[PDB]
């Protein structure tokens, strides 16, 4: 795998997958995962492993989780939080009982700190 | 006994602590400790030094205290020691910022125009930006009065931990500012504090790890996003491009239609490329032909200036700005 | 001729040095007031010390007031969450405190489907153009 | 007919290249030689002492001012700016050493990082004939033409070039040695002291 | 061609002509592991990207010069000239001496209405721009012209003034990049 053009390029993107959910990122990008991370606390660093595609403007090294050795991709866990609280009402059409379906899903804000060809 | 006497002795004690910044007292201050932990400051940087960095110069109380009727009262801070303030530190921090940031910018963009470079530097380390950074860190201002503190009967540790300058009480009450100098502005004080911290870090680490300060700066200041492409504003870019081509060993640039669609409409699209020989320099789209031509020239100039070489390359020293 | 446009940088907290979002937490309780029992118990019982030991970048203020028991956090962005912990047991209070510390200070907000990444950066590949496409349309 | 103008100014008319490619000394920009100029400059600056290595082209750029040849040939400005920034920091650390923080906001320190001081240093070292620039009015003292500012720029431009090429530590060492040193006596510190003394007298 | 990577379109599993906006099809499309050449489907106007900068603007010691990415897709022979000056088509001429220039200057001051820039250009086989560069008119004439322009501007409606402002804003925006 001649990964020389990617290495050379100033701009570079990645399409890493957390639980098969793809997230297309550059360095500085701020990923918002739609679940509560249990493993990592806030401040902890995540070394991304299932990286599908690593792309320049005109090239890309894509395939099965590309060899991690070839690259680095460090995210930082920058705040567990939640979505806004919502209460949709559930009811049938001639029925006074109206069940409130309250919802307030969890979020985890990551920040892509490092992304480079090793 | 008398309560005035009790207050007076408390005030005197506070003044003495400010003059000293005794190390034990500084250590006891929770806010300072939390700031230290937050920024991951070196262990060699003592808590007294950190307190000092938050202490702005304030030798004599000004003449504007005499009248709150004219829209100012300075009743929060207490006079400081002449040889234990953030003033010398601040200057050193400013110098460091001016050196390192500028150097980093030059490394990134070795042909960047002088004015553009200056603007970028400003963006990275402007007073407002520095103040914002300080706020983010948690450098809070001593807004509460001395008398109020005494009444609450709070320790001097808390005072030491907060930022200390001649902050005007009733600054914007009833929507009336007084427009005083830089020595009474909050933003300026916050900027000084962030520069003073940097200077303190430098002082402690220089002999052991010389580049510790610069990596701290990189982490905090140089980590911030700035698209350099948004900084530019050209005037007659075609002429400038032609001059650049003349200067280098390049053929005269001419603009040519590559592709065209919707001529005789409200919003056409004209793609023109500024060629020098067979090589294209700049690609320019536009609603009009003229616009497209202009855009191609601007693109070419961007490519010239914002060229960022690799770290593996030997240093690129540019041949100055293209003097049209 | 070239001229600058005065512009300021954007801080990305994570990339260089991570500044921890939660800066200060205030535990507020009442000596009277049966709603403040669990808070009082928490304050008493060696959990707060452990917490402070764990997180020395947060300062932990402890205040007494007449009203309901309060947990007000204070973040780097300047926002302030305030959770009323009325009638909660020790463990519930601790969980609330954990939640607060976890939060980046930003306001709560509805996200649309797949609104995942938030970039300041220009696209690495360009924006599409019909003139410059690989397969021309018809 | 290719009339290249070769005399006083006609507004809008292009000149013969040789009419504007000469410094006040009177050497052609293309005709500069390594043996006769750049080597001499290196020797003056003692670049073999501090492990320094500048390119001949780089040296020439450092020497030449924006006013020379309408910024056509590579001119010191960005380098100068860089050098000034480094120099001021270097002066501050020197002051701190000679930990003190109460000797920065002062006259001597300002003079050390000043433009006049830099010019005097340049004059002493005899780099003034080598630099490339255009005088405002040839028949003047020198200060009227803006000589001092250009000399200061040159001094700082060299520093900026050193920073760019040979790293930061090396540059600092050079600053400590050639400038900012009591043993030379035509160093920057000595000049600053002399200026201070003159100010006191006046 | 330095690199011999296989090249790929930005491939959907669905019909691209009917469902170009459908991200799901793109997500589905897996391609075999390795290096590829995906040429960008974009103009390189705003890009500071290293794959976009031309080789002449790269430094001599740049490794990127040798690599084939600033692709010369267009050809200058095929493209026609746009808003090109007559000097660029048939070369610049430096024929007029000092005396001729002095005469031109004398003429222009004397009577700019009779001896206008275009007329001077026609006479001496040179550009109106060059005439302007050479010679100032009588400042009175300039003042008159400014006054005429002001009068014309006043003669506008509200709408026209707004349109002119918009045009000016657009022009300013063009030179931003």
């Amino acid at each position: 795998t001649d990964t020389t053009p990617l290495k050379l390029s100033n701009e570079l993107y990645a399409i890493f997958k957390i639980h098969n959910r793809p997230y297309l990122v550059t360095e500085g990008d701020r990923v918002i995962l739609p679940f509560k991370l249990k493993q990592a606390e806030v401040g902890d660093i995540l070394n991304m492993t299932d990286v599908t595609t690593l792309g320049s403007r005109n090239y890309k090294l894509v395939g099965h989780p590309i060899n991690t050795s070839l690259y680095t991709l460090k995210a930082t866990v920058v705040g567990k939080t939640k979505r806004a609280f919502q209460t949709r009402e559930v009811t049938k059409r001639r029925n006074r009982r109206v069940r409130h379906a309250k919802s307030k899903g969890d979020l985890t804000i990551l920040r892509i700190s490092e992304l480079s060809m090793n | 006994e008398s309560e005035l006497a009790k207050y007076k002795e408390y005030y005197q004690g506070l003044k003495s602590t400010v003059n000293e910044i005794p190390e034990s007292v500084a250590s006891k201050s929770p806010s300072l400790r939390t700031l230290h932990k937050r920024l991951q400051l070196p262990n060699e940087l003592t808590y007294s030094t950190l307190s000092r960095c938050l202490t702005c110069p304030s030798a004599k109380l000004p003449d504007k205290i005499n009248n709150p009727t004219k829209g100012a009262a300075f009743v929060n801070t207490v006079p400081t020691n002449k040889y234990l303030d953030n003033h010398g530190l601040n200057i050193m921090g400013k110098n460091l910022l001016s050196y390192h940031v500028t150097k980093s910018i030059i490394q990134k963009y070795p042909r960047l125009p002088t004015v553009v470079l200056n603007a970028a530097v400003n963006a990275y380390i402007s007073e407002a930006v520095l103040a914002h950074i300080a706020k983010y860190w948690g450098i809070e201002v001593e807004t509460t009065s001395v008398l109020s503190r005494y009444l609450k009967m709070e320790p001097f540790e808390f005072t030491l931990g907060r930022l200390k300058f001649f902050n005007n009480s009733l600054n914007s009450k009833d929507g009336i500012e007084l427009i005083t100098g830089k020595n009474f502005s909050e933003t300026s004080a916050l900027a000084m504090s962030v520069r003073s911290i940097i200077a303190a870090i430098w002082a402690v680490t220089e002999q052991k790890d010389s580049q510790a300060v610069y990596r701290f700066i990189d982490d905090h200041i140089m980590s911030r996003k700035l698209d350099i492409t948004k900084m530019f504003q050209f005037e007659q870019p075609t002429r400038e491009l032609a001059m650049l081509c003349r200067r280098e060993g390049l053929e005269k640039p001419v603009s040519k239609l590559v592709a065209e669609s919707g001529r005789l409409s409200k919003s056409p699209v004209f793609i023109v490329h500024v060629f020098s020989g067979e090589e294209t320099l700049g690609e320019g789209y536009g609603s009009s032909l003229k616009e497209a031509k202009a855009r191609a020239a601007t693109d070419a100039l961007m490519k010239w200036y914002c060229y960022e070489p690799l770290a593996q390359q030997e240093p690129v020293i540019d041949p100055g700005t293209v003097v049209v | 001729v070239v001229k600058a446009i005065a512009r300021n940088s954007i801080g990305r907290n994570g990339v260089g040095a991570f500044v921890f979002p939660c800066r200060k937490i205030t535990l507020q309780f009442c000596n009277w007031g049966g709603s403040s029992e669990g808070m009082r118990k928490f304050l008493t019982s060696k959990r707060l010390d452990k917490w402070g030991q764990e997180f020395p970048w947060i300062q932990f203020e402890v205040m007494r007031k007449s009203g309901h028991p309060l947990l007000r956090a204070e973040y780097t962005n300047g926002r302030e969450k305030v959770i009323c912990v009325r009638n909660l047991n020790i463990d519930n209070v601790e969980n609330k405190l954990k939640l607060l510390k976890d939060s980046d200070g930003d306001i709560l907000r509805r996200r649309t489907k797949n609104d995942n990444v938030e970039s300041l950066n220009s696209s690495v590949r360009g924006i599409w153009s019909p003139l410059h496409a690989a397969k021309r349309h018809r | 007919v290719i009339y290249l103008h070769k005399g006083p100014r006609i507004n809008g008319l292009r000149r013969d290249p040789e009419s504007y490619l000469r410094n006040p000394s009177g050497v052609l920009f293309t005709e500069v030689n390594a043996k006769e100029c750049q080597d001499k400059v290196r020797s003056i600056l003692q670049l073999p002492k501090y492990g320094i290595n500048l390119s001949n082209e780089l040296i020439l750029q450092c020497l030449t001012h924006k006013s020379f040849a309408h910024g056509s040939k590579p001119y010191n400005e960005k380098l100068n700016l860089l050098g000034a920034q480094f120099l001021k920091l270097q002066t501050c650390i020197h002051s701190l050493k000679n930990l003190q923080f109460s000797n920065l906001g002062t006259k001597f320190a300002k003079e050390l990082t000043s433009k006049n001081t830099a010019c005097t240093f340049v004059k002493l070292h005899n780099l003034d004939p080598f630099i490339f620039w255009k005088m405002r009015d040839p028949i003047k003292d020198g200060h009227i033409n803006g000589e001092t500012t250009i000399f200061a720029s040159v001094l700082n431009a060299f520093i900026g070039a050193i920073l760019s090429t040979n790293g930061s530590e090396k540059a600092a060492k050079f600053i400590q040695g050639s400038l900012l040193d009591k043993e030379d006596l035509h160093s920057l510190v000595n000049i600053a002291n002399e200026n201070v003394a003159s100010a006191k007298a006046k | 061609k330095q690199f011999g990577f296989p090249k790929t379109q930005v491939t959907t599993i669905y019909n691209k002509t009917k469902s170009a906006s459908n991200y799901k099809g793109y997500l589905k499309h897996r391609d075999a592991p390795g290096m590829y050449y995906q040429p960008s489907e974009s103009i390189a106007t705003g890009s500071v990207n290293s794959e976009t900068i031309p080789r002449s603007f790269m430094a001599a010691s740049d490794p990127r010069r040798g690599l084939d990415m600033p692709v010369q897709s267009t050809k200058a022979k095929q493209c026609p000239n746009v808003l090109v000056g007559k000097s660029t088509v048939n070369g610049k001429t430096y024929h007029l001496g000092p005396q001729e220039i002095d005469e031109i200057r004398k003429l222009r001051l004397d009577n700019p209405q009779k001896y206008t820039r275009k007329f001077l250009a026609a006479k001496y086989g040179i550009s109106p721009l060059f005439v302007s560069m050479v010679s100032k008119p009588s400042e009175q004439h300039v003042q008159i012209m400014e006054s005429r322009l002001q009068e014309i501007q006043s003669r506008w409606k509200e709408k026209r003034r707004i349109a002119r402002e918009d045009r000016k804003r657009r022009k300013l925006l063009w030179y931003q990049a």
